[PDB]
């Protein structure tokens, strides 16, 4: 009956290269393999995309846990968030993450290629309150020093 | 050198009268102080201009306009006196606002250096082009200091619709050239119409001088 | 200097060939590639290049220099074939540096669009300008597309170096334009020598034409 569950680290699935990811077990399998260490939580110092795919643990007292899915990326800047579908009210927590936590400055999350939210410093952009109107595609931007840089999209999708 | 970059906040870009308008008496030439990047979470913007030093008021600041990045903008205009501009006053706009470590200061005034008068001179087509559907009238205007300056061609009392100027070039004495071309019909020249290239500048009398140019 | 904070990382301009370079045959055209903003921890630059995203192996890889900001300016110079180039062929220049996440590409072709023929015309100086003891030759020329052009102005078989040259100017109908001013002294031009203006572009015969002005 006891099955297991892989809980990350910071929680970010999405992660960028040289990220510090931590994955919790509730043994572990990276792409149906094994690891150098069968500890409590399996810890990533510094991802490299290798790191990314799939990812299941057990333990002496529980089953096999599903299928947590790490994807490690590649650039300046990375849109972060738990998910991407979320239903009417509910809260949406994006995050523009830098390479190395590089300091970034000016910074827009952007929705369907309009400005949406403005900072002068990097914050995340907290929507407290779903809506329909919050699907389409999001990314965000900014200065790191004087190069003007920019992440990929992702889209979002509000379901009623 | 000593360039450790202002990083996160409102900028300033702060833009000099049009030419034209320091020249003629009938403009009104104005300096531009222009505030990006301000939050809507602190959108509130202080501005202080300086003469030489000398604060003054009477600018007329605008009300912030919302940018599609979904920035306010902010614009502040000081009219300026024609011959305090000429004379190589300083103009400071000094700008204040809450996300700003400290306020940010910019200053413009004229190109420095001693003005030279521009040379004019008209050439008709050359014979080859006599040969087009269209014609070019040239304006050589050369020896000029500084840069500054405004060129256009009129026919009879008003503008003609059809010229390019080119960018201002440093000759090697130090002092500016540019051309100006004019095209018409072929028609128009060969009936005898006269045309007129206009030049307006520092160091000619009344700021202004034209030479025409007919068949 | 104090080292800058460089946060960025190095940044790339890719630059073409002079327009001479693609036009006479007897010339080495050559795209470079430029990286500035190189610290001195991380100086190290990888480049690739590619043409029509086939890689090639003939660039040449210059000593880095020193920048008086405390910077390196490091470069790469690949020379291209002139008629790949005049055929719009796309060059490619791939930096890779330890200070980035990832390698750097600039591509760099000619301008498109139909190419078209300049036309040259030669103005002598105005009649007020003969009071002084130098005149201008003007050399107009328009009507070309793309803007890469190249002038020069030349007397009895000899180079006339006194010459300067407006940028391209967009006319309205698309086509670009420029001027060259040759400054001589009078005596010259009065004395009934020809002085010949030399143009160079893509859409002219040979890649050449010319026109002379002399008193008339
Ligand atoms: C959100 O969206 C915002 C708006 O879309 C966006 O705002 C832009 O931010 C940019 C910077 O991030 C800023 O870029 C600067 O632009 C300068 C030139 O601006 C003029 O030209 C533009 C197009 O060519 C126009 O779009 C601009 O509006 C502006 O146009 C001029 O406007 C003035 C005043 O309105 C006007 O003069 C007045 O006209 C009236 C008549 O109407 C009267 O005659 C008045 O008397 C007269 O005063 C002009 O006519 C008009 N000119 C036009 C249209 O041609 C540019 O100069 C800046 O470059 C310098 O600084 C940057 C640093 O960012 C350097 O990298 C660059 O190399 C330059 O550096 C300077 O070089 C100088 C010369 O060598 C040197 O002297 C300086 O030392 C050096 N350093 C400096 C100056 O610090 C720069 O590109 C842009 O203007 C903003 N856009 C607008 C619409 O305001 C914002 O960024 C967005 N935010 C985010 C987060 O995405
Ligand atoms: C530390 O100190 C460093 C050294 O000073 C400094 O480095 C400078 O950084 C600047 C950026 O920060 C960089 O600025 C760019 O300059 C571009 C043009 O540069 C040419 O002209 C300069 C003077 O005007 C020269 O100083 C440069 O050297 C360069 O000169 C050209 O060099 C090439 C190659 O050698 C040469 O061609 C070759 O010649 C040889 C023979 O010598 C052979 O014949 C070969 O066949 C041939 O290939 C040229 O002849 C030579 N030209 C001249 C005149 O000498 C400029 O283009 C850049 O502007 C674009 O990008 C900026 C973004 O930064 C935009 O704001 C701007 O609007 C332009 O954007 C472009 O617009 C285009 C037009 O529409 C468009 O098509 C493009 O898509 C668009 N691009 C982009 C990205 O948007 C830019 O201003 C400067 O070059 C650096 N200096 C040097 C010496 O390298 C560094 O920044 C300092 N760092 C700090 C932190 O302080
Ligand atoms: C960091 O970088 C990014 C990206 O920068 C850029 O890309 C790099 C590689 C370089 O090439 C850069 O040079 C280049 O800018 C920066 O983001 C860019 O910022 C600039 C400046 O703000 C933007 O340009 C402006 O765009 C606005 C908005 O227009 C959008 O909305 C319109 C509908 O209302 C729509 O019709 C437009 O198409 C556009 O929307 C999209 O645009 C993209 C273009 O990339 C296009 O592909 C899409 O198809 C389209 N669709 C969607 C859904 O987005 C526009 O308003 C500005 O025009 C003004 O200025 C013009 C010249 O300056 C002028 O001619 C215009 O008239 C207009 O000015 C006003 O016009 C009105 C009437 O129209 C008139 O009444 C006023 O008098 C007049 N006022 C003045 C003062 O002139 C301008 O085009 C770029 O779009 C933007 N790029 C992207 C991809 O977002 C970023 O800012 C940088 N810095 C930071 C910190 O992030
Ligand atoms: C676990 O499985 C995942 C997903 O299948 C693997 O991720 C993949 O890793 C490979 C090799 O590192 C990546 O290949 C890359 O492909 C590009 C071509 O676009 C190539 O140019 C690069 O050189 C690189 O080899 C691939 O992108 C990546 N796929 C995904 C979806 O991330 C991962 O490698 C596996 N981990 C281990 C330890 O085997």
């Amino acid at each position: 009956l006891p099955k297991a569950v892989v809980f990350l680290e910071p929680q970010w699935y999405r992660v960028l290269e040289k990220d510090s990811v931590t994955l919790k077990c509730q043994q572990w399998f990276h792409n149906e393999s094994l690891i150098s260490s069968q500890a409590s939580s399996y810890f990533i110092d510094a991802a490299t995309v290798d790191d990314s795919g799939e990812y299941r643990c057990q333990t002496q007292l529980s089953t096999l846990s599903d299928p947590v899915q790490l994807e490690v990326h590649i650039g300046w800047l990375l849109l972060q968030a738990p998910r991407w579908v979320f239903k009417e009210e509910d809260p949406i927590h994006l995050r523009c993450h830098s390479w190395k936590n590089t300091a970034l400055h000016k910074v827009t999350y952007l929705q369907n290629g309009k400005g949406r939210k403005y900072f002068h410093h990097n914050s995340d952009f907290y929507i407290p309150k779903a809506t329909l109107k919050d699907s389409g595609s999001y990314f965000c931007r900014g200065l790191v020093g004087s190069k003007n840089v920019s992440s990929e999209t992702v889209q979002i999708t509000i379901t009623q | 050198c000593p360039a450790p970059e202002l990083l996160g906040g409102p900028s300033v870009f702060l833009f000099p009268p049009k030419p034209k308008d320091t020249l003629m008496i009938s403009r009104t030439p104005e300096v531009t102080c222009v505030v990006v990047d301000v939050s809507h979470e602190d959108p509130e913007v202080k501005f202080n201009w300086y003469v030489d030093g000398v604060e003054v008021h009477n600018a007329k600041t605008k009300p912030r306009e919302e940018q599609y990045n979904s920035t306010y903008r902010v614009v502040s205009v000081l009219t300026v006196l024609h011959q305090d501009w000429l004379n190589g006053k300083e103009y400071k706009c000094k700008v204040s606002n809450k996300a700003l470590p400290a306020p940010i200061e910019k200053t413009i005034s004229k190109a420095k250096g001693q003005p030279r008068e521009p040379q004019v001179y008209t050439l008709p087509p050359s014979r080859d082009e006599l040969t087009k559907n269209q014609v070019s009238l040239t304006c050589l205007v050369k020896g000029f200091y500084p840069s500054d300056i405004a060129v256009e061609w009129e026919s009879n009392g008003q503008p003609e619709n059809n010229y390019k100027t080119t960018p201002p070039v440093l000759d090697s004495d130090g002092s500016f050239f540019l051309y100006s071309k004019l095209t018409v019909d072929k028609s128009r020249w060969q009936q005898g119409n006269v045309f007129s290239c206009s030049v307006m500048h520092e160091a000619l009398h009344n700021h202004y001088t034209q030479k025409s140019l007919s068949l």
